């Protein structure tokens, strides 16, 4: 059916949990570690 | 002090945000780093082409992995004509159930992208034929990226660390890589042609586990020992012969018929595995011209520095003074990543130009949207590359050159007529500018008025005469190969033209773009580029050249390559610095490539819908590009999404009006300068000191952005919406109206 | 301490923030022959007062503007002094340095960033790569 | 001066150009 | 027909050698 | 008409296709356009002119800014 | 902070000096002009930039020279 | 009148003197001999 | 006001309708200038 | 010899254009001359070639007529220019211009390609390099 997404290829449940780790779950603890890397005082 | 940049103690000691955006601007400067000597210069720049190259070949690996996971190329095999490749699958999980339905398309059961890159024809002519065989060079990519990386670290290791001398070593390096990185790679490649891709190309299978005790010839090796090289040649593919089969297939592996492919329409591959064996043979003997540890070949500090010309006195080379040229280049390594940076440029440039006239990989040539995609990326892929060869042409002046060590050279005399060389670029600017602009709003008006008989209509007559001394003759003209009696295509003395009798097909057929029939209104365009490229020019070497300084800065070397300005005194000196120059010259580059883009784009949407009347008659007056090309042809791609519904088209609406917004962006940041914006933020500044419960407070002062750094940003709005907003007309136009 | 009494003012938002608290401040003290109206260097204007007069800037900048291009261009006054206020309490007085205006020849001042050449002499960048030195610095 | 060096690859070059030109207009085959 | 899940899984083992590597090298060159 | 119905020069676009600057950019400037872009060889040529001639100064000011 | 530079062409005109907003000039004894003064840039630590000091320099070429380095919380002009 | 006559040389003054006398020979010539081309200039009206 | 039409553009983009903000989804109407019609048409009589 | 390219009047396309022309005097007139002496393509507009031996006037004399108006107009500007220079208010000159100076600079510019030739030939056409301002190197 048309009305989901949905996956034909191999471990179709790969994109269902990449996407939002990638996208919107990693991306806020990545910027915090920049963010302390560049605030680190000398 | 913060700890970042490590690099840079006067960033690091900067209270504000300007020390974020600067460490990253010049993170990569890693000759203006704290306590950088020449060895750790080499030594990091070293290390860093391995990662470079690691990156490469993980891209390369993650193009082979999606296609084999999530593509279509087994069923693209059995009908390349028909079926649309699909790059990957598509997970947006805030699509509705009409856009899954608009983009589950190509035979998937899932929304999909379509594949524009060509990767599918590149593939399927070097022999590939399985999912497996994707996903066994995508694991391989893998693993070489990793031996690279491994490589990278392990030459920073202190007994692998190579000394100055050794990066320093020309003449061993040229050896290298002429006969190894380019003859070497080139033999590799004609012996995988032989030995997989033209036995693939007949129906037969070879790959790794019978690639051993499977001949690619039935005369073998000993034709080549013995002298008997014909037999390589004999029994060439039937004109009648169908791609991937045996069917009409011949035995020769090394032909030179020349033309297409009548099936494919595309380059024979035994006529490409011919050229990279004659390709590699060349190279491999362009790669002992010059001495390493034998005494024989040339020394190039000596050819540079030669006075004499078997015993008569001469200044050097062409009787130009060349001397200590040899030092300049070998210490310069912006003078080094210039001609580098140009000679991919001008390749780049080539790729384009050849491939769509010649198209190399099977059923390419059928493509009309990856054929479109594939020129203009290569074309805007080599104006950046030509802007950047300039742009570290002047970043060598100022911090490489030194007028002592190249005192009364060529080099030196360059620049001391610099005033006539960008004068006389201005004046060739003018002349194009005036008369290209002009002669156009002349056929607007005649047109506009009803009498488009008034127009101006320069035949493109030396072009045409190119075309014709190359065998065309739907001119008229009877020169060179076009006239089967001149001396050129009977080859008199040898008549060893086996080349003409394939390369005339091809010139004459009426269904590829093997010389395209040109009029006046290819003479304009042309003429329009050739004010973009001067003008471009004009800019960037009057920007090298005034990199030391000029009457209005005499002492611009000691300021460095980028700084925003000298003040409002003597006048005012906004943009006087040299990267200011390749500031402005992204723009020109920019416009000169939109030029040459629209011009190969109309002109194949002309031939490919069947009116290629409309492009001879209406390109002429520039109402036409607007009216003929830019307002007709988007009426599918403003309709990707509307109040009655959704198509696949939908994606390059969307990113047809992103790219308008990025571009729409640039215009404040370029327009805007920085002291309206510092003022505001102080009111900002006021705001948050004075409002409760706003707990957070700045750890680094916020202050507007730079002015060198405005125009960067502004620069790269102005290019991202530049490419986006043309990328998704050009697709969604071609793609939209064909396969 | 620092002795005047401040001009009137109804207040502002040009005055000082939280930098005048944590970093850094400056102070102007001058001396008028009668009450009259000036222009804040922030906007607004204010009264100073008949005595001696001191007023809590942000920048240095500020002071030098009010004590030259107001308080000497029209007001006549040539006795002002700016300082620099440290949040520990250390003050010094830092305009004019040393008594007399800067714009004025004074014996004992040495010369500080003299380069003994003219500015078409300077090295070129290349003579000095991977020395540290600015074509300017060089000797 | 009469540039002798300059001349000489100068007259070569324009030569190569009135000879194609012959070839183009149709002067010589 | 395209790769299965054991490939697909294989990959992303493969894959993990070059991340490492990739961590060496630029940890090494910020030194 | 005779009967009173009313047929408007756009036919009701605002409505639907002025809640997004796509339809601004297809059904207001793509599509109103089509006078003016069509306009040589007629009477309101000039207009056509002027068209083209706005576009270039705009462009034209752009290396000043 | 900025770098501020005077060079030998100097003819001590102190115009440098009164056209700067932060006081970094001042003018000290010299024998190397006619005006028996040149400038000096004691105070750069307070140099802004602005460059209003090269725009007074009446010689050809300038005598004064501002060449922009790091930046610090004065030199930005921050009053916050 | 003698300022006037000066002020009649100003630059300006000339300039627009010099457009307008060309423009009128230019408007003229169109007039007199419209459509002509390249290939047409100084040969008898057939 | 700008950001709600590029909401409006990704809505209709994804086949989202309902979505929108329109007189058929998420509705915004000028009610006080609805009014005011209202009134001034009611002030005459009609 | 261009065969693609045939005279306008034996050209289907061009005569289509020609009846359909308005009967104006922008129209009646250039087509009669368009017919005989203009080469067509096959969209039926005139197409200027410069690939022919013969007509070789229709194109140097177009060429040869502006070479000496442009020639004209910047000879009289040099000489005008120069002139000026030995004032000592050269200035003033430029925005009010000197009509004595002016016309003997117009009559001796008609002849401007033989005073050129001899200004070439004399040295006095150009400036020595060192005698001209140029910035560092
Ligand atoms: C940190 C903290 C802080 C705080 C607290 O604490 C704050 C606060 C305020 C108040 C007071 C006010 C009001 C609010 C509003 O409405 O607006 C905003 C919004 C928002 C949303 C903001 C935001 C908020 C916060 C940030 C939150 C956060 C959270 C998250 C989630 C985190 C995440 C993390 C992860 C990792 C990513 C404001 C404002 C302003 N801002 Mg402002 N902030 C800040 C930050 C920031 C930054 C970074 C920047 C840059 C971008 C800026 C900017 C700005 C501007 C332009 C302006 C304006 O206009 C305004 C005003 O003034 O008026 C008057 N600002 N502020
Ligand atoms: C550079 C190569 C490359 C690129 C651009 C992409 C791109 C994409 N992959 Mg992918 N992939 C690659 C290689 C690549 N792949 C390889 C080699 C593998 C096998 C290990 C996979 C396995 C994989 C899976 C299993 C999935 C994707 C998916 C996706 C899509 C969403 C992004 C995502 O979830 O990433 C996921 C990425 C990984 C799990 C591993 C990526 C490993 C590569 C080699 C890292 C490359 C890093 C790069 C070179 C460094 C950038 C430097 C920076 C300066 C730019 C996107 C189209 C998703 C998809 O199909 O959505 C529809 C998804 O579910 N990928
Ligand atoms: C609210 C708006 C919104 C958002 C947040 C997303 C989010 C997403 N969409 Mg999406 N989409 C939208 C609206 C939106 N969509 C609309 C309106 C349409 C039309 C109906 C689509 C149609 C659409 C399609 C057809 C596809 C997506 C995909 C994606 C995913 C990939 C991330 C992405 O778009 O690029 C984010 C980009 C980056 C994070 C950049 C990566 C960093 C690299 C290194 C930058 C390098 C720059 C490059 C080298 C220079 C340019 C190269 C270029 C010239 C080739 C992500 C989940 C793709 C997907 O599913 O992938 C898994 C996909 O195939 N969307
Ligand atoms: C046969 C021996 C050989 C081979 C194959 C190579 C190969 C290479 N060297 Mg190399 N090198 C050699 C001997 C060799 N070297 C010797 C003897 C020395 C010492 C004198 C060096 C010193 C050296 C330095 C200092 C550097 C290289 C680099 C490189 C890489 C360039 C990037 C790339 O992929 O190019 C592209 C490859 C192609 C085939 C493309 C050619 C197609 C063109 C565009 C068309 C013509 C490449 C892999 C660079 C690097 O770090 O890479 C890791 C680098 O900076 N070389
Ligand atoms: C308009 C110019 C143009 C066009 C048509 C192409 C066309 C192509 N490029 Mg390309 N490219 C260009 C300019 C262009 N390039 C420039 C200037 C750069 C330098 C940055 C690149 C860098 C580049 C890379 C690194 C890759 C391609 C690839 C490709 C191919 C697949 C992508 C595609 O469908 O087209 C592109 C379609 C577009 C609509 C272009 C715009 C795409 C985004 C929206 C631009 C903005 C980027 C991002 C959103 C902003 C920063 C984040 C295709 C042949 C890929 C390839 O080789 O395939 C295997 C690939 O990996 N390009
Ligand atoms: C092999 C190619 C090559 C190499 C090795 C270099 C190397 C260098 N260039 Mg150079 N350059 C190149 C090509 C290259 N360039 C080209 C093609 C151009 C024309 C566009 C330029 C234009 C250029 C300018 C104008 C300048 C340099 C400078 C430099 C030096 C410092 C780099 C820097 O500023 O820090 C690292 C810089 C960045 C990381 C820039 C940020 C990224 C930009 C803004 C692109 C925007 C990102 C985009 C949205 C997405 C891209 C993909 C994403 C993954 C990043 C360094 C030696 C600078 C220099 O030497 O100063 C004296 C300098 O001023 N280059
Ligand atoms: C449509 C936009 C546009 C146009 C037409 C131009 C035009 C020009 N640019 Mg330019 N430029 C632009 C945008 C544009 N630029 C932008 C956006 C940038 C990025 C900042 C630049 C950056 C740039 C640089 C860096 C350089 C140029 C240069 C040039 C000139 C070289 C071309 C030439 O001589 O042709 C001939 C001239 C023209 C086509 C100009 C139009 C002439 C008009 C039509 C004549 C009309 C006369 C008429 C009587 C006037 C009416 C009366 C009126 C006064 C009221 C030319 C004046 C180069 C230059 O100066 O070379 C000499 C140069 O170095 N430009
Ligand atoms: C309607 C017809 C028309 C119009 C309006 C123009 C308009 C223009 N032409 Mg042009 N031209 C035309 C037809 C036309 N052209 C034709 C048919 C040809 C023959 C192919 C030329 C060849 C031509 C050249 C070669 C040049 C122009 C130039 C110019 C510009 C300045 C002309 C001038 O007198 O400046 C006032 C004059 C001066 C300030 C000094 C005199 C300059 C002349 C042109 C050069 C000296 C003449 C002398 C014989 C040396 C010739 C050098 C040559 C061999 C390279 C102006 C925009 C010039 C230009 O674009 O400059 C950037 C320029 O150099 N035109
Ligand atoms: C006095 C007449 C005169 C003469 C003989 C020249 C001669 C020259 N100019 Mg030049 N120029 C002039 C006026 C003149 N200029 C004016 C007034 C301007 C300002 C618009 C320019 C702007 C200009 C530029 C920007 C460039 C030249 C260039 C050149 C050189 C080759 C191209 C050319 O012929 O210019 C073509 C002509 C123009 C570009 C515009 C000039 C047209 C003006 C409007 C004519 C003015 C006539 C004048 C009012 C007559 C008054 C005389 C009267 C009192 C008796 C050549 C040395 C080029 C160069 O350096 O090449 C090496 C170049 O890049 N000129
Ligand atoms: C045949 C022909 C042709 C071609 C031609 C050619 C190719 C040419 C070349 C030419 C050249 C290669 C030239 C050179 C030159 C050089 C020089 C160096 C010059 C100089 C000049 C001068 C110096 C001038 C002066 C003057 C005068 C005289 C007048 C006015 C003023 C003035 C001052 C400007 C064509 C197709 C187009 C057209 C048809 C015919
Ligand atoms: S303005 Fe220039 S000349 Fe005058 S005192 Fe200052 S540095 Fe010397």
């Amino acid at each position: 059916d048309m009305t989901q997404l949905t996956g034909s290829y191999a471990a179709s449940w790969l994109p269902w949990i990449m996407i939002p780790l990638i996208f919107y779950i990693l991306p806020f603890p990545v910027f915090a570690l920049i963010f302390i890397w560049i605030e680190k005082e000398a | 002090a913060t700890k970042f940049p490590k690099f840079s103690q006067d960033l690091a000691q900067d209270p504000t945000t300007r020390r974020i955006w600067y460490a990253m601007a010049t993170a990569h400067d890693f000759e203006l780093h704290d306590g950088m000597t020449e060895e750790n210069l080499y030594q990091k720049i070293f290390a860093s082409h391995f990662g470079h190259l690691a990156i490469i070949f993980l891209w390369a690996s993650g193009v082979l992995f999606h296609v084999a996971w999530q593509g279509n190329f087994e069923q693209w095999i059995k009908d390349p004509l028909n079926v649309r490749p699909i790059a990957h699958a598509i997970w947006d999980a805030q699509f509705g159930p009409p856009a899954i339905e608009a983009f589950t398309r190509a035979g998937a059961t899932n929304p999909v992208d379509i594949c524009y890159s060509g990767v599918y024809h590149w593939w399927y002519t070097i022999g590939m034929r399985t999912n497996n065989e994707l996903y066994v060079g995508a694991i391989f990519l893998l693993l070489l990226a990793a031996l690279f990386l491994f490589a990278g670290w392990l030459h920073l290791q202190p007994r692998y660390r190579p000394t100055l001398g050794w990066f320093k070593s020309a003449e061993p390096r040229l050896n290298h890589h002429l006969a190894g990185l380019f003859g070497v790679s080139s033999l590799a490649w004609a012996a995988h042609l032989i030995h997989v891709a033209i036995p693939e190309s007949r129906g037969q299978h070879v790959g790794w586990d019978n690639f051993l005790f499977t001949p690619p010839h039935p005369a073998g090796l000993g034709a080549f020992f013995t002298g008997n090289w014909s037999a390589y040649a004999q029994n060439p593919d039937t004109a009648q012969h169908v791609f991937n089969s045996s069917q009409g297939a011949g035995t020769a592996i090394l032909t030179f018929l020349g033309g297409f492919h009548p099936q494919t329409q595309s380059l024979w591959l035994t006529d490409m595995a011919h050229h990279h064996v004659a390709i590699a043979v060349l190279f491999i003997i362009a790669g002992h011209m010059y001495r390493t540890n034998w005494g024989i070949g040339h020394s190039i500090k000596e050819m540079l520095n030669s006075k004499s010309f078997f015993g008569a006195k001469v200044e050097g080379p062409f009787n130009l003074p060349h001397q200590g040229l040899y030092d300049t280049i070998n210490n310069s390594l912006h003078f080094q990543l210039s001609f580098a940076l140009a000679a991919l440029g001008v390749a780049s440039s080539l790729t384009a130009q050849h491939m769509y006239s010649m198209p190399p990989y099977a059923f390419i040539g059928q493509d009309f949207t990856t054929q479109a995609a594939l020129y203009t990326h290569h074309q805007y892929i080599a104006g950046f590359l030509m802007v950047g060869a300039f742009s570290h042409a002047g970043i060598f002046w100022i911090r490489d050159y030194d007028p002592e060590q190249n005192k009364g050279n060529v080099l030196d005399r360059m620049l001391r007529h610099k005033e006539a060389i960008i004068s006389h670029l201005s004046w060739v600017s003018l002349f194009l500018g005036f008369h290209t602009l002009g002669l156009y709003v002349h056929n607007d008006v005649e047109v506009a008025f009803g009498a488009a008989e008034k127009q101006v209509l320069i035949e493109p007559v030396f072009a045409q005469f190119i075309q014709a001394a190359h065998g065309k003759a739907l001119y008229g003209f009877n020169t060179l190969l076009s006239n089967p009696d001149s001396i050129a295509s009977t080859a008199w003395p040898n008549h060893a033209n086996v080349w003409l009798p394939g390369w005339l097909d091809a010139v004459n057929n009426t269904t590829n773009s093997l010389f395209l029939t040109i009029g006046p209104g290819d003479f304009y365009v042309h003429h329009a580029i050739a004010l973009g490229l001067h003008v471009t020019t004009l800019v960037l070497v009057k920007g090298a050249l005034d990199a030391r300084g000029s009457k209005l800065m005499p002492d611009k070397k000691d300021f460095g390559y980028a700084f925003p300005c000298d003040g409002p005194g003597r006048g005012g000196t906004c943009d006087i610095s040299a990267w200011d120059a390749s500031y402005l010259a992204v723009f020109w580059m920019l416009n000169t490539l939109g030029w040459v883009t629209f011009y190969w784009h109309w002109k194949h949407l002309a031939i490919w819908e069947g009116n290629i009347a409309q492009f001879n008659e209406s390109s002429t007056y520039l109402m036409g590009w607007f009216r003929d090309y830019l307002w007709l042809h988007s009426a599918q791609l403003i309709n990707g999404y509307n109040p009655y519904g959704t198509n696949s088209l939908a994606i390059w609406s969307w990113m047809f009006l992103w790219g308008h917004l990025a571009w729409a962006v640039s215009f404040m940041f370029l327009i805007t300068w920085r002291g309206y914006w510092q003022e505001l933020i102080e009111t900002l500044v006021w705001a948050h000191e004075k409002t409760p419960l706003s707990f957070g407070y700045w750890r680094d002062k916020p202050v507007a952005l730079s002015i060198v750094q405005a125009r960067l940003v502004g620069l790269t709005h102005f290019t991202v919406g530049y490419i986006a907003t043309y990328g998704a007309f050009l697709i969604a136009s071609t793609a939209g109206k064909f396969g | 301490t620092l002795e005047g009494q401040t001009p009137i003012f109804g207040g502002g938002t040009g005055g000082l923030l939280t930098k005048a608290e944590r970093e850094e401040k400056y102070v102007i003290t001058w001396t008028s022959p009668k009450e009259q109206v000036f222009e804040m260097p922030t906007g607004g204007s204010a009264i100073m007062r008949q005595g001696k007069n001191k007023l809590e800037i942000a920048r240095k900048e500020y002071g030098i503007a009010l004590g030259g291009q107001q308080l000497r261009a029209k007001f006549k006054i040539n006795d002002y002094k700016i300082y620099r206020v440290y949040p520990n309490g250390e003050t010094q007085m830092i305009h004019p340095a040393d008594g007399v205006f800067p714009e004025k020849v004074n014996q004992g001042r040495p010369k500080v960033r003299y380069v003994d050449r003219n500015i078409g002499s300077n090295p070129s960048p290349a003579k000095l790569k991977f020395s540290g030195v600015q074509p300017y610095d060089a000797p | 001066a009469p540039f002798p060096f300059r001349t000489i690859v100068s007259l070569i070059l324009l030569a190569g150009n009135i000879l194609v030109a012959a070839i183009y207009f149709h002067i010589i085959n | 027909m395209n790769i299965s899940d054991t490939q697909v899984f294989v990959a992303l083992v493969v894959a993990l050698l070059p991340g490492l590597l990739a961590f060496r090298l630029a940890t090494e060159l910020y030194k | 008409d005779s009967d009173g119905i009313v047929t408007h020069l756009t036919g009701g676009n605002f409505a639907t296709s002025s809640i997004t600057n796509n339809g601004w950019l297809r059904d207001f400037l793509w599509a109103q356009s089509a006078q003016v872009i069509q306009s040589y060889n007629s009477s309101l040529s000039a207009y056509g002119l002027m068209f083209l001639a706005g576009h270039f100064i705009f462009g034209f000011s752009l290396m000043f800014l | 902070s900025h770098t501020v530079k005077i060079y030998d062409t100097c003819i001590g005109c102190t115009q440098c000096v009164r056209a700067c907003p932060t006081d970094v000039l001042e003018m000290v004894p010299w024998d190397g002009c006619k005006a028996a003064q040149i400038a000096s840039s004691p105070r750069t630590e307070d140099c802004v930039g602005c460059k209003r000091c090269e725009t007074a320099c009446p010689t050809d070429f300038l005598s004064i020279r501002v060449y922009l380095g790091a930046e610090t919380t004065r030199s930005m002009g921050l009053a916050y | 009148m003698q300022h006037v006559f000066k002020y009649l040389t100003l630059a300006p003054v000339m300039a627009t003197f010099t457009m307008v006398a060309l423009s009128v020979v230019l408007i003229m010539l169109q007039i007199w001999f419209p459509g002509l081309q390249y290939g047409t200039y100084f040969k008898p009206t057939p | 006001s700008f950001a709600m039409y590029c909401h409006n553009d990704t809505m209709r983009a994804f086949g989202r309708p309902q979505d929108m903000f329109s007189d058929t989804g998420i509705q915004l109407q000028p009610i006080f200038a609805q009014w005011i019609q209202h009134i001034h048409t009611a002030a005459v009589g009609a | 010899a261009n065969s693609t390219l045939v005279p306008c009047s034996k050209s289907p396309a061009f005569q289509a254009r020609m009846k359909n022309a308005p009967d104006t005097y922008y129209f009646n007139k250039p087509f009669k001359a368009y017919a005989k002496y203009e080469l067509c393509g096959t969209d039926g507009l005139p197409h200027l070639p410069l690939d022919r031996l013969d007509r070789a006037t229709d194109v140097l004399v177009p060429i040869g007529l502006f070479l000496y108006v442009a020639g004209f107009i910047g000879w009289s500007g040099r000489s005008y220019l120069r002139a000026t220079k030995s004032a000592s208010d050269p200035e003033m000159k430029e925005i009010f211009i000197d009509l004595p100076l002016a016309l003997q600079s117009i009559s001796k510019a008609v002849l401007w390609p033989l005073l050129a030739l001899q200004e070439f030939l004399s040295g006095d056409l150009t400036a020595r390099d060192e005698e001209i301002p140029i910035s560092p190197r």
